[PDB]
RNA sequence: GGCGUAAAGCGCACGCAGGCGGUUUGUUAAGUCAGAUGUGAAAUCCCCGGGCUCAACCUGGGAACUGCAUCUGAUACUGGCAAGCUUGAGUCUCGUAGAGGGGGGUAGAAUUCCAGGUGUAGCGGUGAAAUGCGUAGAGAUCUGGAGGAAUACCGGUGGCGAAGGCGGCCCCCUGGACGAAGACUGACGCUCAGGUGCGAAAGCGUGGGGAGCAAACAGGAUUAGAUACCCUGGUAGUCCACGCCGUAAACGAUGUCGACUUGGAGGUUGUGCCCUUGAGGCGUGGCUUCCGGAGCUAACGCGUUAAGUCGACCGCCUGGGGA
């Protein structure tokens, strides 16, 4: 992407060991990602991604972060890929037999808040006594309508999300993620570069994913 | 604990041009001048089994490089077990 | 201490090739590129470089092709103290002739293909798939 | 096949005789590999022709019995022997820390003992109590003095030592390890039966020693009983001159030796470099604690200080109850 910017001086410290591969260290009090193993990798990373959006492949976004859920939530709401931007729900993409019933429970719910003792002209109190509804919506209100399993996770960040990461490897599906030296190299399929302190400035990044998951003419 | 000052009275007479302080035939010569040194040392005293390890090892590394100096040439073996203590 | 320099030259590969690096390095004999030169031309391996003035130290380049390792065995047989010898129709078929064995000889290391060719047996030093 | 525990790794140091050992050349041919000629008795397996249907059996022809000897090639590795090396191993210039050892010392406190004062019925002790100490003036408080042992604090995230173990200050004697910048030898290495030397507590010997703690013992009890717990007294033993003893849950229950390889946090000791113009910053050897990853493991753990990855040598071992 050629921006990228300017920094002086982070990660002195600060890496997983299991990085030895692709970090420059113990040498100049860096620690570092070597260029040559996240470049010319991600410059190349994004056709694999539209050969999974080519064949109806579904795709799931991830940044419940507020500084990364604004421009998640904005690239996901109009768009074929599906979303969680405020919070995970225990085995939302594992435990399938249940989430399915779960995504049911958002019927029974806003169904039972219309029936008998909730049905009244007052609801001020009574509808508190429902508030599993909009507890179970603040996970499940992105990615509802999406069924079954996915094709391909992005997440925003390859450590905050974790949760998200952990759920697609048990589930066997391809991680794209943006890296950290702190990050774990294993749970990840495709690597993106780039630093926290850009999170507002990598939106073009996002754009690019997102133009990826619509080229096509399929 | 054998000062520059003694390897000076040793490393000129078991030397042969300089420096030879490498040479098993001055190895030996060292050795044996820390060997005779530790050896008294005791008398008076007795009851210190770190330095008496000490003089075993010394002693066995002396043993091993007279056997080593015996196994390279019979010659330069015995014209210096003649300048040293060996077999009374 | 040390009594073999071949008792820590296919650890370097087994394990290196289980960490997933692509160049293995060692202290070079004799032996050690007598080996290299039959492995390449075998293509277990893509090349091998020499250097030092200090001591001198060998590397070698491992086979992944696309992502999966080229070689499938890497074994010793065969160790100092208890020598394999085989003759000229007791020479082995390795992963039941999927893989070579690696021999010694009176005409120097070679294959077990060259060595039933020129009719004759030795010593066994490698074993491959 | 197996040695962390389930069953076996020696408590420890050094090392002869054994096992094992880098590398450049030649040479020997013990050993290997290759080729022959002899031999490997006959029955007999297995192939296969007869004889009784099948076959036991009688056989007619083959094969194998990798062997062993005697002749003869290959000339690579191992042993051997010489010649040649080093970047395996070693010692060192200037230097570094340490409760290591040995010999010397050297200092303080209370229960105690010794001679008394001041002074009155208390003291001591347990979950309860009681023997017992005390009117001979206790307990306690003072004056002047004797005796024996150990070394408060800092002390830990720490060191050292072969282990067992070892903290004071001060003066000698001394092993080993470790850093900086270089060099002289030239495989001199790794291991080790039986040896050769170590000891914590307790015990044995000869002579001293005796505050505190205390087996044994005598009481108080307590109790159904108490021979014990718990309380009052108390010798052996603890200390020293030494001389013996050689054993341990001697324990991170992991034999010694070498290489390769994710870390983090932290301690401890040298040290390269920037006018250290240096408090700072950038590095780098030695030793080592906790948390833990690939691997290992039945499991817990081991985890770059590995129970991992692999090699040399040694020591052991095949169920309890009996023993």
């Amino acid at each position: 992407m050629l921006k990228a910017g300017v920094h002086f001086g982070h990660q002195t410290r600060y890496w997983n060991p299991k990085m030895k591969p692709f970090i420059f260290g113990a040498r100049n009090k860096v620690h570092i990602i070597n260029l040559e193993k996240t470049v010319p990798m991600f410059n190349e990373a994004l056709a694999e991604l539209n050969k999974i959006a080519s064949r109806k492949g579904k795709i799931l976004f991830v940044g419940t972060k507020r500084a990364a859920s604004e421009a998640v939530k904005d690239a996901a709401l109009s768009c074929d890929q599906f979303f969680v931007n405020h919070r995970w729900l225990g085995g939302m993409l594992t435990n399938w037999k249940t989430v399915r019933q779960s995504i049911k429970r958002l019927k029974d719910l806003e169904t039972q808040s219309q029936d008998g003792t909730f049905d009244k002209l007052t609801k001020k109190e009574a509808l508190m006594r429902t508030r599993e509804l909009e507890k179970l919506e603040n996970s499940l209100g992105g990615i509802k309508d999406m069924g079954g399993l996915p094709d391909a996770l992005f997440v925003i960040d390859a450590d905050h999300e974790h949760i998200a990461i952990k759920e697609a490897n048990n589930l066997g599906i391809p991680v794209f993620a943006i890296v950290d030296t702190n990050s774990d190299p294993d749970g990840v399929d495709f690597v993106i570069p780039g630093n926290d302190d850009a999170i507002r400035a990598v939106t073009l990044y996002l754009g690019a994913v997102a133009a990826t998951v619509r080229e096509g003419r399929s | 604990s054998l000062s520059t000052e003694a390897t000076a009275k040793i490393v000129s007479e078991f030397g042969r041009d300089a420096n030879d302080t490498g040479s098993t035939e001055v190895q030996v010569a060292l050795l044996t001048a820390q060997i005779n040194h530790l050896q008294g040392h005791f008398a008076e005293h007795k009851k210190d089994h770190h330095s008496r390890r000490g003089l075993l090892r010394m002693v066995s590394q002396r043993r091993k490089l007279l056997d080593y100096l015996k196994r390279k040439d019979v010659a330069r073996y015995t014209q210096l077990i003649e300048r040293l203590g060996l077999r009374r | 201490s040390m009594q073999d320099p071949i008792a820590d030259m296919l650890t370097r590969i087994r394990n290196g090739q289980a960490a997933n690096k692509a160049a293995v390095t060692m202290p070079s004999s004799k032996l050690k590129v007598a080996i290299a030169n039959v492995l390449k031309e075998e293509g277990f391996i893509e090349d091998f470089k020499v250097e030092g003035d200090t001591k001198p130290e060998l590397e070698l380049t491992l086979k992944y092709f696309q992502g999966k390792a080229v070689v499938e065995s890497i074994q010793r047989v065969s160790r100092p103290g208890l020598r394999i010898y085989k003759r000229k129709d007791e020479l082995p078929k390795v992963m039941a002739g999927l893989g070579i064995a690696v021999v010694s000889t009176s005409k120097g290391v070679m294959t077990d293909r060259a060595a039933r060719q020129a009719g004759l047996g030795g010593e066994i030093i490698c074993y491959v798939a």
